[PDB]
C-alpha cells in the first residue's frame, strides 16, 4: 500500500461514505493509476456519464469490471477490498454532500454552457406562452427578455402559475402522487452553501455564498412509497418539483405554437436545461426531481406526441463537476477519518 | 520531519514544533523599521523605531510585515530551516480567501517549505479539547470570534466578529486609573497595564453587586508593585475592565456582549444543532483568561439561552496556547500527512488548492 493506495483506503473507510463518494474516489485512484492507458479516457467518460444520469450501479459495475481487469497493477488484496466496499455502500437522500456539491457545480456548468450563445429569441416565446397561459391575477413584468438574467427570472416567474395551470398535469401524473415532502413550514435558516448544498455541509472557500435565508424541507416520513424513499441516490432539497409541472403546461403552450419550428426539440431541451440549471443552482430542486418530472409516463408521452426527445439536460464534458467532487469527497473522507483519530489521541491524551 | 506550527495572531505569534505541549517561541507580533526588527527586538527599541502590526483584527493586511514576522519566526526564533519541515498555520475565521491564496503562495514560493497547511483558529481550538462539533469563543488581541464549528467546519452563517479583544480592555484599564490619579501615557506605562490586568483583573460574576462591595468596603482591593518602586491600589477597575466584554457600551461600543454574540451565533445555526453547540463551548485566546469569565459566561447564557437547554463552558487552564496546542495535535497525526498540501499538489494546481484541501 503505497500513499495513494494508503490514501484511497482510508477514505473508503469513512462511515458516511455513500454511492456517490464511492464511485468518485474510486474513479479518481483508478485516473491516478491506469489513467496513462489508451483506453482509460473513454471509462472516465462512461462512468462520468453513468454518474451523472445516477445510474450508481453501472457505474460501480464498470470499476469492478476494470479494477479486475488491471487487478496485477493495482493488486489483488485491494481490488477484494474495493469489491467487498462497492456492495456495503448506500445513499440517504437527506445528505448527500458529494452528489449535492457536483449537482450544484453541474448546474453551474449548464449556465455556463447556455450564457455562451445564447438566443434570446427562444425565451422571447416562451415569454410570450407564459403571457396565454398565466392565470389573469399574475402578473408579469417582462415584456421582452434579452439577455440571460431576463430570461431566468422568467424561468423562476413561472412559479406563480403554480396550483392553477398545471393541476391537470398534477392529476394525470403517476409519480408525483409519490411526492413526500413534508408540508409542515418549518420557517428558513441562515446559510452559506450555494444550490442545494446542505447549510452545515462543508465547502470550498472560493465556493461559499453570501449568508442566505432558505427555507428547511423536510421528508414526510410517514408517506407510503414516497419519492425520495424509493429513489434515495437524490439528494432532498424538495421533493419532486412540482413548479415543473407548470413548466410543462408553459411547453406544451409553446410547442403548441411552434408545430413548425425544425428546431423546437433543441428549444425545448435548451428551456428544459435552464430551468435545470435555476431550480438547482437556488436549491429549489435537484437534477433528479425536475428530470424525474420530465421522465414521468404522460408527461413523456406529450412531449414525444410533439416529436420532441428530451436530453434531461445531458452534457457529455462533466470533467471539472466530477473531478472537483472528487477533491470534495477526498477531503470529506480524509478529514473524517482525521476528526476519529485526533478524538482518539485526545481522548487518550487526557 | 517535525512538522512547524506557527499561530499568528494580533498580538503574539505561537510557534514550535508538533507533538510539543507549548509554543516554543511565543513573541509579540509587531515588526519595527528605522533592515527590520522583529518581536521583542523591535518592543526594546520603541523609541528608535517606528511599530507596525501586520495582523489586525486578527486577519493578515501587511504582508511584507507578515514575510518578515514569518521568516524571523523560522530563522531568527526557531532556528530551523523552512525547506526541511511541512509548516501548518493558521488563519481567522471569515478569512478572505485571497489571504489563503497568498499565504500558501508566499509559504511555498518565498519559504519553499515541502509540505503546508491553513486551518481556522477556532477550529484549533475546539480540536485542542478533543472536540470537532462546538461552538468557540476565539477572544485574543485585536478582535473576539464566535464560531459555531460542525464537524470541523466553520460555519460562515453563524461565525460572528467583535472588534473587543484584550488590547481594548488595556486601553480601558488605562482610561479608568488615569481617572484615579495613575499617569499611563507612554508605552511602558502600557506595558505595565497590561501586566496588572493580566495578574490582578478578573469578571466579576455579578457587576453591580461587585460594584457595591467596591464601593462600600475596601477587600476587593489589590496592591501592584510598578518597575520604579512606586506601589499602586486597584479597586474596582479589577472587575470593570474585563466587564467590557460583556458591557461593551463602557469603551463606546454599541455592540453586544461576548454572551449576547455566542448567544446570535448560536440562534443563526441550525436547531438541530443548537444543542451540541450549547453543550460544547469552548474559550479560546488570551483575553478568556480572566479568573470568573467561564461561570459568568455560563451564568449569561443560561439566563439567554433556554430553560430546559444545558450549558457548559470549556475553559482548559493552557486556554491562551489552545490554538497552537491544537495545531500540535493536528500536525503530529498520522491521518494528518496526506492533508498536507505538498509542494507537487501546489505546483500542479496552484494557489487556489489551499480552498480545495483546507477546508
Ligand atoms: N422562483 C422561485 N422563487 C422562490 N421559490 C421557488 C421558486 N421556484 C421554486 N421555488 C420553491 O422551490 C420549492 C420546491 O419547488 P417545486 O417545483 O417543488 O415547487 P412547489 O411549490 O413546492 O410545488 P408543489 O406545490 O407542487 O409541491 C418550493 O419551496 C418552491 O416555493
Ligand atoms: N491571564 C490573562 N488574563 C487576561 N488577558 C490576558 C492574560 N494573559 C494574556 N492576556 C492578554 O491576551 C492578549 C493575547 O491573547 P492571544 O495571544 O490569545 O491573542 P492574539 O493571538 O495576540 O490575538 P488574535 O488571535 O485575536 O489576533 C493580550 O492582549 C494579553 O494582554
Ligand atoms: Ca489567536
Ligand atoms: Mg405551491
Amino acid at each position: 500500500y503505497t500513499k495513494i493506495e494508503s490514501s484511497l483506503l482510508l477514505a473508503l473507510d469513512y462511515p458516511k461514505l455513500d454511492e456517490s463518494d464511492f464511485i468518485l474516489l474510486l474513479t479518481k485512484f483508478l485516473e491516478k493509476k491506469l489513467g496513462n492507458n489508451d483506453n482509460y479516457p473513454t471509462f472516465s467518460k462512461q462512468i462520468q456519464k453513468y454518474y451523472l444520469e445516477q445510474e450508481y450501479k453501472k457505474a460501480i459495475e464498470n470499476i469492478l469490471r476494470l479494477c479486475q481487469e488491471n487487478e496485477t497493477l493495482l493488486g489483488t488484496n485491494l481490488v477484494q477490498r474495493l469489491i467487498t466496499k462497492s456492495s456495503q455502500v448506500t445513499s440517504n437522500p437527506k445528505d448527500n454532500e458529494s452528489r449535492r456539491f457536483y449537482e450544484v457545480l453541474y448546474a453551474e456548468h449548464l449556465e455556463s454552457i447556455l450564457r455562451k450563445d445564447f438566443d434570446c429569441s427562444i425565451f422571447d416565446e416562451l415569454n410570450e406562452a407564459y403571457n396565454e397561459v398565466r392565470p389573469e391575477y399574475t402578473v408579469n413584468d417582462l415584456t421582452k427578455i434579452n439577455t440571460f438574467e431576463e430570461a431566468r427570472k422568467l424561468i423562476l416567474a413561472f412559479v406563480m402559475l403554480n396550483d392553477n395551470v398545471e393541476l391537470g398535469l398534477k392529476a394525470q401524473s403517476a409519480i408525483y402522487q409519490k411526492k413526500d415532502r413534508s408540508r409542515e413550514e418549518l420557517g428558513q435558516v441562515l446559510t452559506a452553501n450555494p444550490g442545494i448544498m446542505k447549510p452545515n455541509s462543508p465547502n470550498f472557500a472560493d465556493n461559499t455564498v453570501p449568508i442566505k435565508k432558505i427555507d428547511k424541507i423536510a421528508i414526510d416520513e410517514k408517506k407510503a412509497g414516497g419519492y425520495s424513499k424509493t429513489n434515495p441516490q437524490v439528494p432532498f432539497v424538495a421533493s419532486l418539483s412540482g413548479t415543473t409541472y407548470s413548466l410543462v403546461v408553459v411547453l406544451q403552450k409553446y410547442m403548441d405554437k411552434h408545430k413548425t419550428d425544425p428546431n423546437l426539440e433543441k428549444k425545448i431541451n435548451n428551456i428544459v436545461m435552464l430551468w435545470t440549471s435555476a431550480y438547482i443552482k437556488d436549491g429549489y430542486a435537484s437534477y433528479k426531481e425536475v428530470i424525474d418530472i420530465f421522465k414521468d409516463a404522460h408527461i413523456q408521452s406529450i412531449f414525444a406526441r410533439a416529436n420532441i426527445k428530451l436530453d434531461y439536460a445531458i452534457i457529455d464534458d462533466t470533467d471539472h463537476e466530477f473531478h472537483r467532487a472528487q477533491e470534495y469527497t477526498q477531503g470529506i473522507a480524509t478529514k473524517a477519518m482525521m476528526h476519529q483519530e485526533l478524538v482518539q489521541k485526545v481522548q487518550e491524551k487526557s | 520531519t517535525t512538522a512547524l506550527v506557527c499561530d499568528n495572531g494580533s498580538g503574539l505569534v505561537k510557534a514550535g514544533f508538533a507533538g510539543d505541549d507549548a509554543p516554543r517561541a511565543v513573541f509579540p507580533s509587531i515588526v519595527g523599521r528605522p533592515d527590520s526588527y522583529v518581536g521583542d527586538e523591535a518592543q526594546s527599541k520603541r523609541g528608535i523605531l517606528t511599530l507596525k502590526y501586520p495582523i489586525e483584527h486578527g486577519i493578515i493586511t501587511n504582508w511584507d510585515d507578515m514575510e518578515k514576522i514569518w521568516h524571523h519566526t523560522f530563522y531568527n526564533e526557531l532556528r530551523v530551516a523552512p525547506e526541511e519541515h511541512p509548516t501548518l498555520l493558521t488563519e481567522a475565521p471569515l478569512n478572505p480567501k485571497a489571504n489563503r491564496e497568498k499565504m500558501t503562495q508566499i509559504m511555498f514560493e518565498t519559504f519553499n517549505v515541502p509540505a503546508m497547511y491553513v486551518a481556522i483558529q477556532a477550529v484549533l481550538s475546539l480540536y485542542a479539547s478533543g472536540r470537532t462539533t462546538g461552538i468557540v469563543l476565539d477572544s485574543g488581541d485585536g478582535v473576539t470570534h464566535n464560531v459555531p464549528i460542525y464537524e470541523g467546519y466553520a460555519l460562515p452563517h453563524a461565525i460572528m466578529r467583535l472588534d473587543l479583544a484584550g488590547r481594548d480592555l488595556t486601553d480601558y484599564l488605562m482610561k479608568i486609573l488615569t481617572e484615579r490619579g495613575y499617569s499611563f501615557v507612554t508605552t511602558a506605562e502600557r506595558e505595565i497595564v497590561r501586566d496588572i490586568k493580566e495578574k490582578l483583573c478578573y469578571v466579576a460574576l455579578d457587576f453591580e453587586n461587585e460594584m457595591a462591595t467596591a464601593a462600600s468596603s475596601s477587600s476587593l482591593e489589590k496592591s501592584y508593585e510598578l518597575p520604579d518602586g512606586q506601589v499602586i491600589t486597584i479597586g474596582n477597575e479589577r472587575f470593570r475592565c474585563p466587564e467590557t466584554l460583556f458591557q461593551p457600551s463602557f469603551i463606546g461600543m454599541e455592540s453586544a456582549g461576548i454572551h449576547e454574540t455566542t448567544y446570535n451565533s448560536i440562534m443563526k445555526c441550525d436547531i438541530d444543532i443548537r444543542k451540541d453547540l450549547y453543550a460544547n463551548n469552548v474559550m479560546s485566546g488570551g483575553t478568556t483568561m480572566y479568573p470568573g469569565i467561564a461561570d459568568r459566561m455560563q451564568k449569561e447564557i443560561t439566563a439567554l439561552a433556554p430553560s430546559t437547554m444545558k450549558i457548559k463552558i470549556i475553559a482548559p487552564p493552557e486556554r491562551k496556547y489552545s490554538v497552537w496546542i491544537g495545531g500540535s495535535i493536528l500536525a503530529s497525526l498520522s491521518t494528518f500527512q496526506q492533508m498536507w498540501i505538498t509542494k507537487q499538489e501546489y505546483d500542479e494546481a496552484g494557489p487556489s488548492i489551499v480552498h480545495r484541501k483546507c477546508f
